[PDB]
């Protein structure tokens, strides 16, 4: 049986950087998708 | 008594949930059917007949997909003249390209969704339906005769350049009208010392000269695969509308 | 420069403190003090030989990153797209 | 001066009130007229002609209300065959039933209101009008040709069972198109080792076999009372729209 | 099964209904209590002590309702002052407070006690209105900060004393929450804003520039003002309690 | 040029992202601190001094948690009172306060500390909930104004004294923010409302009409109540600070 | 009749127009007054007394603006302390308050006084902004509750005394609304949170665990802080009055 639980933690700066990069990239992708959909809904991409 | 009310509330909650699953299955069924129909509609725009014969002015046009690959025209005057393209050249009909784009977008809207999520209110389905229907109605609308094409725009069109090379008493326009490939010849008349009418007696300026439409000759021919495509659009629109209506009935029923 | 040694926990607020050396996806060291079971005793543990503890999360994430980059680089960047649906 | 402003404000308040009564009387007048027209439209759906003769395929159909009581069909082949129902059986046309339901609902919307209340903004009248118009437009839409009926759905329809009993190279469909009772015969062709087109060259699966439509024969006949009903729908819709527009003009006028 | 479910909507609906009748009775109980308390608070303002004695300045003021009917003041600088005729200086704070009380009571008595309880937002609006009136009354009773020395000078009170008084003195009488306050400002013009009310404050008056050299403040508790304030506090709490119970109810069944 | 602009959306988006991670860490830091402080505040209410001595009336009260286990009172009118058996009178204010604390702590511990910061409106809602619970606890600890003399009479406390006591005396024990309060109301029925609690207040009880002739009030500071209140104040300020920082952040990048 | 009614829209519209010009003049009057008062409040923070004397601990502090330039302290435990060099400890509360004042004044002076009165919601927004700045200044001036003993220890002030001082003493200097406050915490580490600031409070510092054994608090009124606070209160009331009048107006003609 678990009697006690001890949890310690630390920010990992480069992991944090990675997450930030993932999020920002996701945002770039969605913005591009939105522009493409907006344009394409009326005009042809080519 | 609280036990009655709780067991009870569980009974209504169960019925509503089961109905939510029914509606889930209905939604995805209709969506799948939409992808099938719309992909067939898509297949109609790319390669079926290619040569078409179009009154008192006659024409043989070879149309491959969206490209009017050739256009051979005979005009019977009070006198007959005969025209053709540069042999090497193709005139693209923008309406078909546009329509094909809208179809492509609709199909993307249908295939870029996870067909595996649990059912919700429906407002999201409603938005999907609106998007798809907008694309379909736009495709159909583009296929229809554009009213806002001026005679100077027709003159400035590449099609005039595309013919033996011919005078400035004649303008030639080829367009699509729903389910019909259309050839129109405008016979003109320079005037002695707007542009929207397209009827005999319409006036406009071109180049640096002022011109009047003297006569208009209109011939047309049904394009079978365009007709199939339009039929597909209509059916898809109705399927979408039916799904929207059922979702509304459901949502109002349990609220 | 990129950090390799990390401090987890404090002396006063916690009953565990640790200096973990994390290299890429690999936990190369975990040097740990535990103030247990009584509040005046302390036990001590640390990695054994030149071992690497793999944090699977980091390896997996790195794999997905590689795949995305592949999707972007497995293209002629002089490639004109045909429809908008292809880009989407 | 405050006396001027008060007496004055009383003058505008009086004019606006009197106009509110005018609009009240107009609203109830239009509503009563709607009940009359719609009740006549309703009376058209229940009992007027019952026998109808419907190109190169001919038919004599006896239609009583919503029930196709009998359908006698002659098909002229390259050879003629003759068909009839079980004598005892009736095929119900769902479009008419649906339309009659919408009419019933519209009439309920009109008769289940107190025709004696004082006039208000109108948004409530506007909602009533929207409800009624929705019912009318739905009735009309249902009367129209349903596009989303597949050939396998036609095959799975009871109508096929209803005929002497006939092969699986023939499908028979009877439906309504606005103001026309319609009989269509699909001549099929099993294929050597979707379903939406309804045109020659359309393919689909049925039973456990794969089939293709080889030819399509379409005949139709005007149903007088359906035409009367549709005319009634159109007129009612316009009356509703006129009332909505007048109410909007009023409300914008005094705001 | 639909019968189970119909029975079920019925029992839930019955419980909720009965609870709305409970909340109905609670609302009106509280409202009636509010009218009682507030009418007593009202009775404190109309007509109980009238003479009040307010350590280097002392004064005897006769205050009748909102009217300061007499003010006899002794100042050690001993000089002595009184009112002329039988004139009364009205303390506007009391008038204002009485007005807010009157309005609150109107809000309570001009309503249909045959409410057949609806939702509660209407009750909530009523509660907000009444509470606003009460809090405003109490706020007005409190010492007004935004009174400038030139406004004090331009006040009729300065004109009001017998013998007719000097331009090195200003007299102000006001109410601070619940105690009659008498303040004497001793000035003297300087040789060749106005908000601080403290020694060393400067301001202009008439056509001359003056500085407050020191300030003398005496005060005395007014028992009926205290009673009124207690009433305001209690009423506010009753209102708040009703609002909170209504919120709990409405969130409970929604 | 589009490349410049893409680089540009990238750098702005990176800065904003990093700042959201900062705000993420700040939020959880504050939340953890709130749980610590509030759990200590909670520990003050459960089980530290138990005997309390509360100038013309004096009393010795033994208070265990929310239960007034004994109350021995001397009154100069000298007469002496005590509890019967070993019975405890519960002070509901403490119970209520403890409930609000319990709720706040639940709000803090029943949340996912793996938040991956979103916008802040969710944090703001949490902050509002907790602050409401704290402010309510503190408000309850404060002297309730809306307690009528007949409610005091109908309270079990009157029944609770040994020897069984007279109908010219009422006894009330309550908590005012942080100090145990004992009040004795001396009455006497008149010859052929209820809210003021002051000498000269009139009310009905049983079937007789009574007037408060005078009131005796003694009080004593309760150390752990004071600690709890200090905790409430500090927690409220921490919450407010977090709300304000979140608002600044959200307005900054919007 | 339409002529009557046209005359009528004209007279109503004229009355409402004239009243908007009245409200226009009132708004700008109040705004100008606010700039005057707030600029004086501002002048209190920049440069008036500088030396202050703050019953078992006593101290002489020289405070210049926001900078505590010197602090000479005597403690009976007699031991004596002072600053090193000619260094100044900045009291951040004063800096913050001065910032809020600066912002309020900007809000008032960066606006077009040729407003041609519109509706009032814009004025209302301005009033809200200014009032927020004032209330924040005042709140900051008030004693911060959320300061932990380890934060006090980590403060530069502990490092700041000559002779270099012991680890059984902590010194904190802060501002509470309007009076310079000096507090000495006497500690002693225990044998083998932090928020209460009372005797018997426990916390960790450095690598050792410590408990506050007792606390000594002395304070002294800062005259110009008091002036500033008075200014804040008056400004807040002026703003509130303007808001209320605007609301009355807007509800009156709507």
């Amino acid at each position: 049986e678990v009697s006690h639980v001890h949890k310690v933690e630390c920010v990992i700066p480069w992991l944090n950087d990675a997450l930030v990069y993932f999020t920002v990239s996701l945002q770039l992708c969605q913005q591009l998708k939105d522009k493409i959909s907006v344009f394409s809904s009326y005009w042809s991409y080519r | 008594m609280a036990t009655v009310m709780a067991a009870t509330a569980a009974e209504r909650a169960v019925l509503e949930e089961e109905f939510r699953w029914l509606l889930h299955d209905e939604v995805h069924a209709v969506l799948k059917q939409l992808q099938d129909i719309l992909k067939e509609a898509s297949l109609r725009f790319t390669l079926k007949q290619e040569n078409f014969i179009l009154d008192q002015v006659k024409g043989v046009l070879t149309l491959q997909g969206d490209a009017l690959s050739q256009a051979d025209v005979n005009l019977k005057m009070p006198r007959l003249l005969h025209f053709a393209f540069r042999e090497d050249k193709q005139w693209k009909l923008q309406q078909i390209q546009d329509a094909r784009n809208h179809v492509s977008q609709a199909i993307y809207l249908l295939t870029s969704r996870d067909q595996s999520y649990q059912f919700k209110t429906g407002a999201e389905v409603l938005k999907l339906m609106d998007a798809v229907m907008l694309q379909l109605t736009r495709a159909r609308n583009r296929l229809t005769t554009p009213a806002t094409l001026t005679l100077p725009e027709i003159a400035a069109s590449g099609l005039t350049r595309m013919f033996p090379a011919l005078p400035s008493d004649l303008l030639v326009n080829v367009y699509i009208n729903l389910n019909k490939l259309c050839l129109t010849v405008y016979q003109l008349h320079a005037l002695q010392p707007g542009a929207v009418l397209h009827s005999p007696g319409a006036m406009f300026e071109w180049g640096s000269q002022r011109l009047e439409v003297s006569h208009v000759h209109k011939v047309e021919c049904v394009i079978p695969w365009l007709n199939d495509a339009l039929v597909y659009f209509t059916v898809s629109l109705q399927l979408c509308q039916q799904l929207k209506d059922k979702i509304s009935v459901f949502s109002s029923y349990w609220s | 420069a990129k950090q390799e040694n990390f401090i987890l926990g404090s002396c006063g607020t916690d009953q565990v403190k640790g200096v973990l050396t994390l290299q890429g996806d690999a936990l190369s060291q975990a040097d740990v003090n535990l103030k247990m079971p009584r509040n005046n005793q302390l036990l001590h543990f640390a990695f054994r030989e030149d071992k690497q503890w793999k944090l699977q999360q980091i390896q997996d994430a790195r794999n997905h990153v590689s795949q995305a980059i592949y999707l972007l680089t497995s293209r002629d960047q002089s490639y004109q797209f045909k429809t908008g649906a292809e880009v989407l």
